[PDB]
């Protein structure tokens, strides 16, 4: 506890002492080229272009998304977007490398243009650590 | 061009710097599979063996002590007093 | 050495380089009132000979450059009547030594 | 390091010959033709043409094709191209010398206007400095703006020289961004000095002529300052950052090249075809524009030329300019591999040299050990663990250099390692790493620890190392760097280890102290009052890691076996230590348990706290490092912490509101102390109202009350807190803290338990931010205690709403100045360290640098290693010349001065001997020699000076390591002692030299130490006081000798960087009969300011009359500037046409007196103040004759005398005079000096308490008169009868060196800096400042610590560009074909080389001969 620091009762943290939560959102759209060429929202796999990310696509369903409630890991795909060029480049968006957690809400709407908007949430239980600020 | 071994205003003591670089060059070479001029008496850390080399003062290194004017003087590891 | 009350004509002082090798030094009465040199703050300044100067560079392995240079206008370098090149051996005192030899080359 | 071998020989970068690109060479040096801005793709068809990209430069898209060089992407350095400009262009920055040379060279023949016929031009041609040769030539030739066809010879004037032809006039060249403007005259015709016209002349310029300027016909000609050939930068300078694949990605540099390429073929169209002339100058000026734009956009030419994005466009200048601008953020500074940043936490279990390293960080950080038979087998276990198990390996590098990435290999378990391979193993337990807490302003801020792979995600550290790093466990973020070279980890372990820097070279004191819990626990235990019982004692004794397992005798064994808190602490303390302290309340029986006595690692008495276990010069810390060792003492920090804290854990400590409350009536007494001073407030308040206030010297009446009213409010603010200070018992948990020192001060007790006090901004007691009142809750005109910002309440009682708001504003200031000075100080560190960089200690035992220019001829004027020095005492200066005689004089001829045969075995026979007393004469006479010597260097008596080799400590050890019984006489002969020193005196060496001067400045260097040597080892003091044997004496001489040759400074030590890193570091901590308070004062001296914020001249009285009160009473008004403005109330003009008769009745008789015992019709009458006159003590006759002799014979004076109450001085003169007389009164008041030297204002008197040796020898106090003044103009103030023109000092260091030599300048500058070291009380050894002070002196005068002092001098082109100005500095390196030594720090830094710093200085080789011997 010297030069400003402090000791903590873990057998108390265990009950709910300074137990918290933290929720992160993710954004992406079904971006249009004009000539009715749109990025595809699904689960891409190699074939023609193979310009893809390295994470786990395997967790996502076939609407190019994980349904909320699944345990996300680290660098695994959360957003499945395929880039058509003149096939399967790819512009999929994965989990932030640092983070971990569970999917909270998988929101999908239409923008002012009507482009398949995605809003995924990453629900983590931040617990008192050996060097957290208080 | 240089200066001879007689005529040395250079401290006859090894500098804490010369210690660190001899004991370091021997640490490098000895880890680089180089010949060991001391008996490996239970010693296996390259840098450590190099230390028991300056002890047995059987390091073949010679220090080129350059004078800021241009010319220089030579001193072997044996030649330097280690009161460091 | 000319000791004027107020000043000298710039018409006159152009007649200073006129008689070489002989050097003509000029000092106003004003700074002479008090001995500028006899100060607490200024240590000894010594005019070092051709051989004394050479020896300095030969032993201390220096160059015409490397030396901690001195002003010509230094109230000392005029009180000693110093000219360019001359070495000034200065014996300053130390809080951690007592004495230390500093050498200056006049400009 | 580059990737893939090349048969090319490898080497150093020994010179960097800067120059200019010959538009001739640019063409040859090009592989590419660069013709069109169609960059890459041949009409979207994904490739590249003869355009901007790879017409033969280097391909993008992970491909070879780089004109035969190919080599992929990495190992493929960029390949330059070219582009021929359609018309010459003024190279943006070289536009300077273009205007300049043009004013020197005849714009007709290409010959300098002036030559070898003009004497000052000759004087210039002679100057051996390449740009100062220009400096004079420019100033010279710009003048004569007509070249001479003929001019008279140096011999006779009727005899002319046709030297060079053409007599045509030169223009008056002035800028216009991209085109110069001439001028010649009937009627002025200004010529459009065009690029084409200008370049021509430059070609013609005589070799010898551009040679006599800053130019070169091999590296940089002036004819290349104008571009015809632009080199096209390759793509790894202007990248192709493609989005996915079918999307562009060119850098803004590729744009401005395309925008030039457009502008080149535009000027080509107009030229090659139908010429539009005054439309061609547009495509020309745009090419001229974009070539000047693409290099620099951020210039004086208003258009920053924004690209269609509003972006100024990435100027090649903006790409190299300061911090993260290549030189200062990508070259001098970098982002490195093998690094780790983590949160910090405290630790009572780690050794001083150990670092907290979480598992994950140890598993992420790799070290490459070479497969040698020593390791191999264990590395093969690491190899079958990979990066999951703590000890494992990330990669395994083959003999060939193929990365076996253990993590995914198919043979990852197999791995059959061969020798010479490199296994990239995790960094593990007790390995070396560079741990660091930002900013790295201190040598001590970047130190090396020992890995101890702990769980839990934080970087933990020993709590004694909380101070040298600047640590606080509020989640501080620290760095970590993993060495890879077994040579590099040798470099950490030998100079960067924590146990080494225990003792601070920066100030000659140890910089690691025991803190908080350990600082309060140790004192709570080292008391007479505290004891421990066997069960808890045994736990405490075992807790010492290296305890002998020996149960010490319990001091009390009566009706309880008890162990004192000191007999258990003595256990950790190493046997052989000697420490004697002593204080006020110490009497060896120390009733107050005061002082400190530790004889042979055992406590006798005293209480351990800051004065022992604290980071102090005398402190147990310091003692143990010198007297026992470094990795020995760092163990002791651990031993103590472990044990003190084990006892503290069981004794317990807490601090609550109970502490803030003083005993009942003391709290009442506090509001009595504030009330009595509140009455002392109304005293002055009532005194000021009726104008009875005696305003002091150099003080306003408004100021006089405020200055005094503050005094009694703060006098009582202090004594209010003092009441509660000792009222709070020995038990007070807060008193206990401050007792040891752990955390807190008296002020704290004051502001918490008694009263807060006065709050002020800019020093001003919170004034009237409204109309004459403090706040709208106040009455108009309230200067009251509470009104101008005084708090009577303590934090406990709770402050009132008002008492709280006034606390906000005063605290507000203490947040601003933090942000301000912490940043200014940051720039102040930079400057000191960029100036003192190159500077170090050499083998000549001299102080040199980046060239070899000497600063000091012996480092530190002495030649010792900064920390080896402990404040030693010179016993020879002190006492009366009689006390000295008793203590030192030995006279073996007199019965009453002979050393009795109780002192030496020879004592009875050594008496009455001729040559034996003749010997002693030299002994006492050399001491009397030493006496006055030390009394000349320091005439203030003080003996407590920083001197190497603690002679005290050696004898301390001798008396208990030789068990000398001061019962029987010493064996020694008088011959043994006197001479034994006379031989030791020789073997104590600094400069090892064998000549004259090297032997001479050597004697000079160890003079002081020798005077101390002579004080202790003097014959009497040796046998009378010491009673030491020949054996012990020889040990005393032996131990002093080598301890001294260890004290020699190590050639290489970056003494310069170190001087700055001991000045710049504690400058930050500065929280600041009136001067500039430390911080702004420092920026005045460092920046060398002549426009001083606080200029002050201090004069000491004339030698004799020291205490003469009246002497200063005369000099004062004789030095203080008095004006007619001072003594005058009102100057009026009347119309008195008659000389004799005065129509004024208030003057009617005044005239008739000073008249009887042609002249002006306009009268100038002016009234005087009797007090203001009889203030500088005046007469109307004084004033009268003063003005009389001012105007003299053109203006006549009459006046009323001091007897006459109408204080008037009437004046007249000799068509038009109403305006002419009104003109006179202007000069009259402002310029007519009446008394004293001008500028020198507020002359105030001081009875300066001096130090003079008494009539008996005793150094004694002398109260003498000194006139301290607010004015500086020494020039004549020195030439005064009543002053000491030797003691006379001034603030303006400039004014010192000006009038009294350059070696007195070094002086005024030093004194002026040491009184900045005392501006926060803190110490810095003389050597650190005396180096910097010598830096701004060794030039020949005074130089600023800025880009126009050190960064503009001699040092190589790269050593200067590394600070303040960059692209700029490098531009004059080019045009004036400059050169880099590659001798300074900054030089090798850029190149990524081993600079000649410490370990890098000397070179190591192997003698086949010494190598062959061993076998
Ligand atoms: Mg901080
Ligand atoms: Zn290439
Ligand atoms: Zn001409």
């Amino acid at each position: 506890n010297q030069e400003d620091s402090m000791i903590m009762n873990q057998s108390s943290i265990d009950r709910g002492l300074f137990r918290s939560l933290f929720f992160r959102s993710y954004m992406d759209q079904e971006k249009k080229y004009g000539m009715s060429i749109t990025e595809t929202f699904e689960k891409p796999q190699r074939t023609n272009t193979l310009r893809m990310k390295h994470g786990t696509y395997d967790k996502l369903d076939d609407d190019g998304l994980i349904a909320p409630g699944v345990r996300v890991s680290g660098e695994d795909v959360i957003i499945g977007k395929t880039t058509p060029i003149s096939s399967k480049r790819d512009a999929s968006t994965p989990l932030r490398s640092t983070e971990n957690g569970i999917v909270d809400q998988v929101l999908v709407t239409t923008n002012q243009d009507g482009l398949k908007f995605v809003k995924v949430r990453v629900r983590t239980t931040k617990i008192p650590q050996i060097g957290d600020k208080f | 061009k240089a200066i001879p071994k007689d005529q040395r205003a250079t401290t006859p003591y090894m500098t804490k710097y010369e210690r660190a670089r001899i004991l370091g060059t021997r640490a490098l070479q000895i880890s680089m599979n180089a010949p060991v001029f001391v008996d490996l008496e239970g010693e296996t850390d390259p840098l450590r063996i190099a230390m028991k080399e300056l002890a047995e003062k059987k390091i073949p290194l010679v220090i080129r002590r350059y004078l800021p004017d241009g010319s220089f003087e030579d001193w072997s590891v044996e030649e330097l007093i280690v009161d460091l | 050495i000319f000791v004027y009350q107020n000043n000298i004509t710039p018409s006159a002082m152009k007649l200073v380089p006129s008689i070489p090798p002989a050097t003509i030094e000029t000092f106003n009465e004003a700074a002479l009132v008090v001995n500028i040199t006899h100060h607490e703050l200024v240590p000894k300044h010594i005019r070092l000979s051709s051989d004394e100067k050479r020896e300095l560079l030969k032993r201390y392995r220096l160059k015409e450059s490397q030396l901690p240079r001195i002003q010509r206008a230094d109230p000392v370098a005029l009180y000693l009547g110093l000219k360019r090149g001359e070495v000034v051996k200065i014996i300053r005192k130390s809080e951690t030594s007592g004495r230390y030899a500093s050498y200056r080359i006049c400009m | 390091v580059g990737q893939q071998y090349s048969s090319a020989p490898l080497r150093t970068v020994k010179e960097v010959q800067f120059g200019l690109f010959s538009p001739e060479e640019v063409r040859a040096i090009s592989v590419a033709k660069i013709r069109f801005p169609e960059t890459m793709d041949e009409t979207q068809t994904r490739a590249k043409i003869g355009g901007l990209n790879d017409p033969r430069l280097g391909s993008i898209d992970r491909n070879l094709k780089c004109q035969t060089c190919q080599e992929g992407m990495n190992e493929c350095p960029g390949h330059f191209g070219h582009i021929d400009l359609a018309k010459p262009v003024f190279h943006v920055g070289f536009i300077a010398k273009i205007k300049k040379v043009c004013e020197c060279v005849c714009m007709h023949c290409g010959k300098l206007l002036l030559d070898e016929h003009n004497e000052l031009m000759r004087q210039a041609l002679a100057i051996k400095d390449s740009k100062k040769r220009f400096a004079a030539i420019w100033t010279l030739c710009k003048t004569k703006m007509v070249c001479e066809t003929d001019v008279p010879s140096e011999d006779d004037p009727t005899q002319l020289v046709s030297r060079g032809g053409c007599g045509n006039t030169q223009p008056t060249i002035r800028k216009d961004g991209l085109k110069l403007v001439g001028s010649w005259k009937d009627e002025p015709e200004l010529r459009v000095l065009s690029t084409e016209e200008i370049l021509n002349i430059f070609k013609h310029i005589s070799v010898k002529d551009f040679t006599s300027l800053g130019f070169n016909e091999v590296f940089s000609r002036p004819e290349w300052m104008i571009l015809t050939c632009l080199p096209v930068p390759p793509p790894p300078v202007r990248p192709s950052i493609s989005f996915n694949e079918s999307q562009r990605g060119e850098d803004d540099l590729t744009f401005k090249l395309a925008d030039i390429l457009k502008a080149n073929i535009s000027l080509e169209t107009l030229e090659h075809n139908g010429a539009p002339h005054h439309a061609i100058e547009e495509a020309e000026s745009l090419l001229q524009f974009h070539v000047a734009t693409y290099m620099d956009n951020d210039i004086a030419g208003q258009p920053q030329a924004l690209q269609k994005s509003g972006r100024p466009v990435k100027s090649i200048r903006a790409r190299l300019k300061g911090k993260e601008g290549r030189i200062r953020g990508n070259l001098m500074g970098k982002r490195v591999d093998f690094s780790a940043r983590t949160v910090i936490s405290g630790d009572p279990n780690l050794e001083l040299d150990q670092v907290g390293v979480p598992k994950s960080i140890a598993k992420t950080l790799t070290y490459p050990e070479v497969v040698t038979p020593y390791n191999i087998d264990r590395l093969t276990q690491l190899v079958r663990n990979g990066p999951n198990e703590h000890p494992g390996a990330k990669y395994v590098i083959r003999d060939s250099g193929d990365r076996i990435d253990l993590r995914y290999s198919k043979r990852a378990g197999d791995i059959q390692l061969q020798y010479g391979w490199k296994v990239e193993r995790h960094i593990m337990d007790n390995d070396p790493v560079l741990f660091n807490r930002q900013p790295s302003l201190h040598k001590m801020s970047m130190m090396a620890h020992r890995v101890k792979v702990i769980p839990y995600s934080t970087f933990r550290l020993n709590l004694s190392v909380t101070s040298p790093y600047n640590a606080d466990f509020d989640g501080d973020e620290m760095n970590l760097h993993v060495p890879q070279s077994e040579e590099t980890r040798a470099e950490l372990s030998q100079l960067c280890a924590v146990p080494l820097q225990i003792v601070s070279p920066q100030s000659n004191k140890p910089c690691m102290g025991i803190v908080q819990d350990t600082l309060c626990g140790i004192r709570k235990l080292t008391l007479r009052d505290t004891f421990i019982e066997l069960d808890q004692v045994l736990n405490m004794l075992y807790w010492v890691p290296d305890w002998d397992g020996v149960i010490p005798t319990p001091a009390i064994i009566k009706p309880k076996p008890l162990w004192s808190g000191k007999q258990i602490l003595s256990v950790a303390i190493p046997n052989g230590i000697h420490l004697q302290r002593f204080d006020e309340g110490t009497t060896l029986l120390s009733p107050k348990d005061n002082g400190m006595l530790i004889i042979d690692g055992q406590i006798i008495f005293g209480v351990v706290e800051k004065k022992t276990v604290g980071s102090s010069n005398g402190g147990l810390i310091h003692v143990v490092t010198r007297e026992k060792g470094p990795q020995v003492c760092a163990k002791l920090f651990g031993n103590i912490q472990k044990v003190v804290n084990f006892w503290l854990l069981h004794n317990g400590f807490s601090t609550g509101i109970g502490d803030t409350i003083a005993d009942g009536p003391t709290m009442r007494e506090i509001t009595e102390t504030i009330a009595e001073a509140k009455k002392k407030v109304l005293d002055v308040t009532k005194e000021a109202q009726a104008n009875l206030l005696t305003a002091k010297h150099g003080m306003t009446l408004r100021e006089s009350f405020e200055d005094n009213v503050v005094r009694f409010l703060n006098e009582a603010r202090d004594k209010a807190g003092r009441l509660a200070e000792v009222n709070l018992k020995d038990l007070n948990n807060v008193k206990q803290m401050v007792m040891a020192g752990s955390k807190g001060s008296f002020i704290n007790i004051a502001q918490m338990s008694a009263c807060v006090g006065q709050q002020s901004v800019e020093g001003k007691r919170i004034a009237f931010g409204f109309v004459d009142r403090t706040l709208p809750h106040f009455s108009k005109d309230d200067y009251s205690p509470e009104s101008k910002g005084f708090v009577e309440n303590s934090y406990l009682r709770g402050l009132t709403p008002q008492e709280f708001f006034f606390h906000a504003m005063g605290g507000r200031e203490g947040l601003i100045d933090t942000a301000v000075k912490t940043a200014e100080t940051g720039y102040i560190q930079r400057r000191l360290v960029k100036a003192l960089e190159d500077i170090m200690v050499h083998y000549d035992n001299t102080t040199r640098n980046s060239l070899g220019n000497v600063i000091q001829f012996i480092y530190g004027e002495d030649g010792m290693d900064a920390a080896h020095i402990e404040k030693q005492s010179l016993d020879t200066i002190g006492g009366s010349d009689a006390a000295f005689e008793k203590r030192y004089r030995v006279d073996l001829l007199n019965t009453d001065h002979t050393l009795d045969p109780s002192l030496l075995e020879s004592g009875s026979e050594i008496l009455g001997d001729l040559k034996l007393q003749v010997l002693l004469d030299e002994e006492y006479k050399q001491l009397v020699k030493d006496r006055k010597f030390l009394r000349e260097v320091f005439v203030d008596g003080e003996a407590n000076w920083p001197l190497p080799v603690n002679i005290r400590r050696i004898i301390q050890n001798a008396q208990q390591t030789f068990h000398i019984d001061h019962t029987k006489p010493s064996d020694l002969t008088i011959k043994d002692i006197v001479l034994g020193v006379k031989d030791l005196q020789e073997n104590l060496l600094v400069l090892r030299g064998k000549n004259e001067i090297i032997q001479n400045a050597q004697r000079d260097a160890v003079t002081l130490f020798c005077c101390l040597l002579r004080s202790r080892l003097a014959t009497r003091r040796v046998l009378q006081e010491y009673r030491l044997t020949k054996q012990a004496f020889d040990w005393v001489l032996s131990n002093i000798e080598a301890q001294f040759l260890r004290s020699v400074v190590h050639p290489g030590e970056m003494v310069g960087v170190l001087a700055a890193q001991s000045i710049g570091e504690p400058a930050t901590q500065m929280t600041l009969k009136k001067v500039t308070s430390g911080v702004p004062r420092l920026k005045e001296i460092l920046n060398v300011a002549k426009n001083m914020k606080t200029p002050s001249l201090t004069v000491y009285l004339e030698p004799g009359h020291a205490a003469d009160q009246e002497q200063a009473k005369l000099i004062r008004s004789a030095i203080e500037h008095t004006t007619l403005k001072s003594v005058t109330i009102a100057s009026e003009i009347y119309y008195d046409p008659d000389p004799r008769s005065t129509v004024i009745p208030e003057d009617e008789e005044i005239i008739q007196l000073h008249f009887s015992l042609q002249q002006s019709p306009w009268l100038l009458r002016l009234e005087l103040d009797r007090a203001a006159m009889n203030d500088k003590d005046l007469t109307m006759g004084q004033v009268g004759e003063r003005i009389k002799q001012t105007f003299k014979n053109d203006l006549f004076v009459i006046w009323s005398e001091d007897n006459d109450e109408k204080l008037i001085i009437r004046c007249r003169v000799v068509a038009e005079e109403d305006h002419m007389l009104k003109k006179i009164e202007n000069t009259m008041l402002e310029n007519i000096t009446l008394r004293g030297v001008e500028n020198i204002e507020r002359v105030v008197m001081m009875k300066y308490d001096r130090k003079v040796p008494s009539p008996t020898g005793e150094y004694v106090k002398e109260p003498e008169w000194v006139l301290e003044t607010d004015g500086v103009n020494l020039s004549e103030v020195m030439t005064v009868p009543g002053i000491d023109p030797t003691r006379i000092y001034t603030n303006s260091f400039i004014d010192i060196m000006e009038v009294l030599g350059i070696e007195a300048g070094r002086a005024a500058l030093y004194k002026e800096v040491y009184n900045v070291i005392a501006s926060d009380g803190s110490y810095v050894n003389y050597r650190h400042m005396a180096l910097l002070v010598d830096v701004m002196t060794t030039q020949g005068g005074l130089t600023s610590v800025t880009r126009h002092g050190f960064n503009r001098s001699n040092t190589g082109a790269l050593m200067r560009c590394s600070f303040e100005e960059t692209v700029e500095i490098l531009f004059e390196a080019g045009a004036s074909a400059e050169l880099d030594d590659c001798r300074g720090v900054s030089e090798n830094v850029i190149l990524g080389q081993m600079a000649p710093i410490g370990t890098g200085a000397f070179d190591v080789m192997i003698d086949e001969e010494s190598l062959v011997k061993y076998m």
